[PDB]
């Protein structure tokens, strides 16, 4: 599979960054794409047995390479706030290939200050009992609140297991001040399970959020905690009586 | 002026590093225009231009010439590679070097095989990096070169100019000198 | 393209006047062979004595395909004509000239499409047919062409060369002179 | 061994 | 005109229904034309190649028009796990363009909707109430809150295989302390029978 690193990044402007990434076993094409909100994918370079290919049309800044094992970096000079994106690759087999395979992707954020950034506060809200008594189900909510940047996953944990099924999360964060380019965000995720299985005293239910922050390397100058990648939960045990 | 309707084609194989790479491109060309071409690297025919689209699509679906095709990089480019080596890679004619004024002082170089060569202007000992303009490599068709450098001079006393060659033939750099007369 | 070596394997080419063909392997840009298409002959000019064998047989075979596509071609293009540009040329000695002691001269005629040429020389204003000689239509990336004509002369202080070359792109025939220093 | 040369494709009519 | 340009707004499908896309190209050269996928906030998936007689797979059809420069993408019996972003993309000589896509949004059948604002029991770890609109058929529209202080998620479509059931959902939630369920959602237009049982 095409493995791309670092997941998650946050960057001051003026910095610059190189993102990597690997490859399908095999394949000799690797192409970087830039996926900013509201935009749709922009094409810039591909590479084939080390020697760029073709090239988009993004500045000078924006630079890449690919090494004599394929695997490939990019690297931005200086950034700005705008160079926000998510940065993706694909692998294939030939060169100039309309069959892509792309990597997960390296979340880009640019900023102004580290001083704005800030993890999740996470609270889960235990269903009605007009819920469980009207339909014989149970929802549970979990409010990820006040985090920046938006790099966080949710995932709802029931007895130490993962589950999916009955969750539902939102698709993406919404913005606590819509006004502020630099607002904090919050995500809302449900979790619905059978009035029975909540009414059982021994399940135990937990959202994790996992947020992806500052590193040891970040300088920190501030009074409060470091806002370092951290997981932040909250729980609820089965209601009975 | 009459009509004239030109067709080429060419199997092109590009080589670096010796075998380590090996690359055929086959193009199919109307008169100038490059309309359809097959790249190693990419692995099936491209249309470059409208009028190749239907040769490129027609000659994709054939599983016979695709087979073939992607085989022509070891059958023909890495096969030939082989009788080039015992032949046109061995060729070296050593370059015949003069200096002589045209204030320009210019180095000829002449008669040399391969392209590959190195030359460099020095005055009393001093290697001159500006002023000195130079020529092209001019290909002789006979599988020979020549390359022409000149140094902006200034006729001053005894000022030693000194020409520096350096070339696959040669195990040592040929040197040559020109005092004003 | 960047690479050490480029090889055609081969150059091949075939136009409607005077329905005419050419057939060559070329290696960093120089000539290692031709096949005479009409006396069915492998003419060698590899700089070397070797004991290579090339079947002229590949060669008609191959123009016939390309023939057969040109003829389509014509029409899918709707009778779309080869555009003729203006060849450049430049006359200059293969070596060091010295009065009294042979050299060649040699005529290069770059930028040349369509691939329709006379090439011819004169000295003192007559014709000079001895001692001549000329590559084939050798290839460009732009797929135009250029070809190289020869002309083996004893140097004199008496003695003026032209290269006359003559094409459609051209309005005129064109001259162009060499003289030696002195 | 003789050197080898690369064949050009007929279009279709 | 872009060179590739695909369906624009939203495609609000119901379960078990067939969906059309529909792409142009201008570039009449283009030579080898796919339809990819893209889940929200992540990375493109190969769907199918587009070739002129048809290619079918399972539910899936692609058909390209070279006349008309048209390129179609046909779902059939559209499941929830179809939603996602359709894009077309089209490959010419050293382009191959991404188009903008087309959002498919597929819709669950919700047989007997018994919708109800039911407000959650407060979290002690947290200063905000929190409000639970669902069980609503899937043609009701949730509007975003006017309140700067109250925060209103769109709708989200949960799915209990166990017991084969699916619900519509919305959230709101504010730390206002005059919060309260019963005029949450007073922006949108929610069904008269909702059902609004005291806290
Ligand atoms: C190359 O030379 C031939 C022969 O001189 C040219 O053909 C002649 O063209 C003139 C017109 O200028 C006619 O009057 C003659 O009858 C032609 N002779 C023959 C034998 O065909 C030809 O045109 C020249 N090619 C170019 C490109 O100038
Ligand atoms: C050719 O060899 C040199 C020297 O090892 C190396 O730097 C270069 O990358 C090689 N070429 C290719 C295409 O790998």
């Amino acid at each position: 599979g095409v493995t791309q690193t670092p997941r998650y990044l946050i960057k001051t402007r003026g910095q610059q960054v190189t993102l990597s990434c690997s490859p399908i076993s095999g394949h000799r094409s690797v192409s970087w794409y830039q996926q900013t909100p509201g935009q749709g994918l922009q094409f810039l370079f591909e590479y084939f047995s080390e020697t760029q290919r073709n090239k988009g049309n993004f500045p000078g800044r924006f630079s890449g390479r690919q090494f004599s094992n394929s695997r490939s970096e990019m690297n931005v000079s200086t950034l700005e706030l705008g160079d926000s994106a998510l940065y993706l690759c694909a692998s294939s087999l030939r060169a100039e290939s309309g069959e892509l395979f792309f990597g997960e992707g390296s979340r880009l954020t640019v900023l102004e200050d580290l001083n704005k950034v800030f993890p999740p506060e996470v609270a889960v809200f235990e269903p009605s009992e007009a819920e469980i008594s009207h339909t014989q189900k149970a929802t549970l909510v979990c409010l990820a609140t006040g985090f920046f940047p938006d790099h966080v996953e949710l995932s709802w944990w029931v007895n130490g297991k993962e589950v999916h099924s009955g969750v539902c999360t939102d698709p993406q964060p919404l913005k606590e001040q819509p006004a502020l380019n630099d607002s904090r965000y919050a995500l809302s995720s449900r979790l619905r399970v059978s009035a029975t299985f909540w009414q059982n005293p021994r399940n135990h239910f937990r959202c994790q959020v996992q947020f992806y922050g500052l590193s040891e390397n970040d300088e920190w100058t501030q009074d409060r905690a470091k806002p370092v990648t951290q997981i932040v939960s909250a729980e609820a045990w089965g209601r009975a009586d | 002026s009459p009509e004239d309707f030109v067709y080429q084609f060419k199997g092109m194989c590009y080589f670096t590093n010796g075998t380590e790479r090996v690359r055929l491109v086959s193009r199919s060309i109307y008169n100038r225009e490059e309309i359809v071409r097959f790249d190693s690297d990419v692995g099936e025919f491209r249309a470059v231009t409208l009028l190749g689209l239907p040769a490129a699509e027609y000659w994709n679906s054939q599983k016979d010439i695709l087979e073939r095709k992607r085989a022509a990089v070891d059958r023909v480019c890495r096969h030939n590679y082989q009788l080039e080596l015992r032949t046109t890679l061995q060729r070296r004619v050593e370059p015949t070097v003069t200096i002589s004024p045209s204030n320009l002082l210019v180095c000829s170089v002449t008669d040399f095989y391969p392209a590959q060569i190195k030359v460099r202007w020095f005055r009393n000992g001093q290697e001159e990096t500006a002023g000195v303009v130079s020529t092209p490599l001019i290909r002789n068709g006979d599988w020979t070169f020549q390359i022409l450098v000149m140094l902006e001079m200034t006729p001053q006393r005894g000022d030693v100019y000194t020409c520096h060659v350096e070339h696959p033939s040669l195990q040592s750099p040929i040197t040559v000198e020109w005092r004003a007369q | 393209i960047v690479a050490d070596h480029v090889a055609s394997y081969g150059v091949n080419l075939y136009q409607s006047y005077g329905p005419s063909g050419q057939f060559t392997h070329e290696f960093d840009g120089d000539e290692e062979f031709y096949v005479d298409l009409e006396r069915k002959e492998t003419v060698w000019k590899l700089p070397l004595f070797h004991r290579l064998r090339f079947d002229p047989q590949f060669a008609l075979t191959n123009i016939a395909v390309l023939k057969h596509n040109l003829n389509i071609l014509i029409k899918r293009s709707n009778s779309t004509a080869a555009t003729n540009e203006v060849p450049e040329v430049t006359v200059f000695s293969k070596s060091p000239v010295t009065l009294g002691q042979p050299n060649t001269l040699i005529c290069l005629v770059d930028n040349i499409f369509p691939p329709v040429v006379n090439i011819t020389w004169l000295s003192n204003g007559h014709s000079v047919t001895e001692g001549v000689s000329e590559t084939s239509f050798l290839s460009k990336s732009d797929h135009s062409f250029f070809k190289i004509s020869y002309l083996t002369f004893l140097p004199s202080a008496d003695e003026i060369y032209d290269c006359k070359v003559e094409h459609w792109g051209l309005d005129e025939p064109l001259l162009k002179h060499w003289e030696p220093e002195t | 061994q003789p050197p080898a040369s690369e064949q050009e494709q007929p279009v279709l009519p | 005109r872009k060179e590739v340009e695909q369906d624009p707004g939203p495609f609000n499908v119901p379960e078990g229904a067939t969906v059309a896309f529909n792409c142009t190209y201008s570039n009449s050269a283009s030579q080898s034309f796919f339809w990819y996928r893209q889940d929200c906030r992540k990375e493109p998936k190969l769907l199918m190649s587009v070739y002129s007689s048809g290619n079918e797979d399972g539910r899936f059809t692609a058909q390209l028009n070279r006349a008309s420069q048209y390129i179609s993408l046909l779902i059939r019996d559209s499941k929830l796990s179809d939603s996602a972003t359709y894009l077309c993309v089209v490959m010419g000589f050293q382009k191959l363009v991404f188009g903008t896509g087309t959002r498919l949004l597929v819709s669950p059948n919700i047989q007997n909707p018994d919708p109800a604002v039911y407000q959650l029991r407060d979290s002690k770890s947290s200063d905000k109430s929190v409000c639970l609109f669902t069980d609503f058929d899937s043609q009701t529209n949730v509007s975003q809150s006017k309140d700067s202080d109250v925060y209103i998620t769109d709708k989200c479509v949960l799915d209990m295989r166990s017991m084969d059931f699916k619900s519509n959902s919305a959230v709101a939630w504010s730390n206002k302390s005059d919060f309260a369920c019963a005029n949450a959602f007073n922006n949108s237009i929610i069904p008269e029978d909702t059902f609004f049982p005291s806290p």
